[PDB]
């Protein structure tokens, strides 16, 4: 899912 | 010649980018868990590869373009390239002197032997701190450094990608610029841009090793729970 | 009367399990993320909580007919009684002249608005410390805090329980154990017994307010990158 | 799947 990466990309 | 106004205005762009992401005083080195010299110091550099990936992630978001790509092939080049966005840019911590990264007093100052209590080996480092030695000879400018590592993000060439027909574009145009630089505000720097694409190559060998050794350290239980969320997320395998 | 052999063995297990698994010092809280003081403490209460599992598991481990339960039910007693078992132990480090869990010089001395700082309201915080406060009160002896330990962890009613009837049966004679050895060791003990299942009812409470406030942390990706991957575990809902 | 739990509890 990448839900920390997808948060930091904003 | 010389370089072109939009030519010019990404290499301004990324070398603010950069100075925005790279503390060259190493002082938030002390929030990480510290280091401690079975893999003593994996506390220490899982803290500090996951605030790199932190910076790195920064430092692409203001890449000209990159921005503009899907999030799906934003990850895919992220993930793909981090590695090796971290070793390049661990070379200005680097010392051909002491063949350390010297980030701090004698807490922060890294060894191949400290890397080797993070669970990998020489395998890995021997490449690593060979390849460090040759990219520091290199003596590139701050504006060649941030180039090298903007155009390593864009590498079309990883798995995942989508659109790397767009992505292969953009990093043509970075090239572009790092070859006119070169040329232009690089005196001597007749060999250098073929000597940079090379240190590309050398990254993905040190990429693959990275990987293949991480994976072992990323089924130990005992081991992977030192990790951070952000490293285990993009490092792993689950896309 | 008297305690049996049986009894006196399970208390000597128990003393020795706590005492293998809870350092009056603290010296190891150096490990851990620095703290300070957008949730600036949450990283150091990360790691302070994290490697708190890993002791009740080791104290769990010891505690005479766990570990012969099923590795499913270990884990689902573990998962819903480790946040507890963590608000008991840490009342040896409270202290009621200033409200606090002092561990350490002024950085590993927590108050309530430090706790503020890792993402949590007094909507947990006040009962909390009234909580500490007062089974501090109680004086407990250490062979009675560490068996409400024991049977806080053996409580069959957890979700995802399955044998709970030897688990029941579990917690039965340990019950059995607390309450002999009040009657028969502590004088003026004729009420403790009932104050201290009082204190299992309110850890319930406690329970069930940090996991509401624990799950909206946990939603966050930029807070629940903070946290570690045996946090996110244990007090994840994938079971 | 509790991967960690599990080699922690041995
Ligand atoms: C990070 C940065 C620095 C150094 C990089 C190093 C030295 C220690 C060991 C590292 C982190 C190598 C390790 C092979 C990677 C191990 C990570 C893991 C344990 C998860 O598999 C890769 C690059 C090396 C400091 C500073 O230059 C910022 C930069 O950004
Ligand atoms: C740990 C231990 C100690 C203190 C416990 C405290 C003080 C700080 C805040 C804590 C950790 C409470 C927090 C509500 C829990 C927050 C965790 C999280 C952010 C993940 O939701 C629960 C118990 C409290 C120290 C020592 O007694 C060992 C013990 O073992």
């Amino acid at each position: 899912r990448h839900k920390i990466l997808h948060r930091l990309l904003q | 010649h010389m370089l072109s106004d939009e030519q010019m205005q990404i290499i301004n762009s990324l070398v603010e980018a950069h100075h925005k992401t790279y503390d060259d005083s190493y002082s938030d080195f002390v929030r990480f868990r510290p280091p401690v010299r079975r893999l003593s110091m994996l506390p220490h550099l899982a803290d500090l590869v996951s605030y790199s990936i932190q910076k790195v992630i920064g430092f692409a978001k203001m890449i000209p373009g990159f921005r503009d790509l899907t999030a799906e092939d934003q990850i895919a080049l992220l993930k793909s390239s981090a590695i090796e966005i971290i070793m390049l840019r661990s070379n200005q911590s680097f010392s051909l002197e002491d063949m350390s990264w010297s980030c701090g007093g004698p807490d922060f100052k890294y060894c191949i032997n400290d890397v080797t209590k993070a669970g990998h080996t020489l395998e890995l480092l021997e490449p690593l701190v060979k390849f460090q030695v040759g990219l520091k000879k290199l003596k590139l400018h701050e504006e060649e450094h941030v180039l090298l590592m903007a155009i390593c993000l864009l590498s079309p060439d990883r798995p995942g990608v989508q659109d790397h027909v767009r992505i292969e574009a953009l990093q043509d145009r970075l090239c572009d610029v790092l070859q006119a630089y070169i040329r232009i505000q690089h005196p001597g720097g007749r060999l250098l841009y073929a000597k940079m694409i090379q240190k590309l190559a050398d990254l993905r060998s040190l990429n693959e090793e990275h990987s293949k050794q991480y994976r072992s350290l990323s089924f130990q239980p005992e081991h992977s729970m030192q990790l951070t969320p952000l490293v285990l997320e993009v490092f792993g395998s689950e896309v």
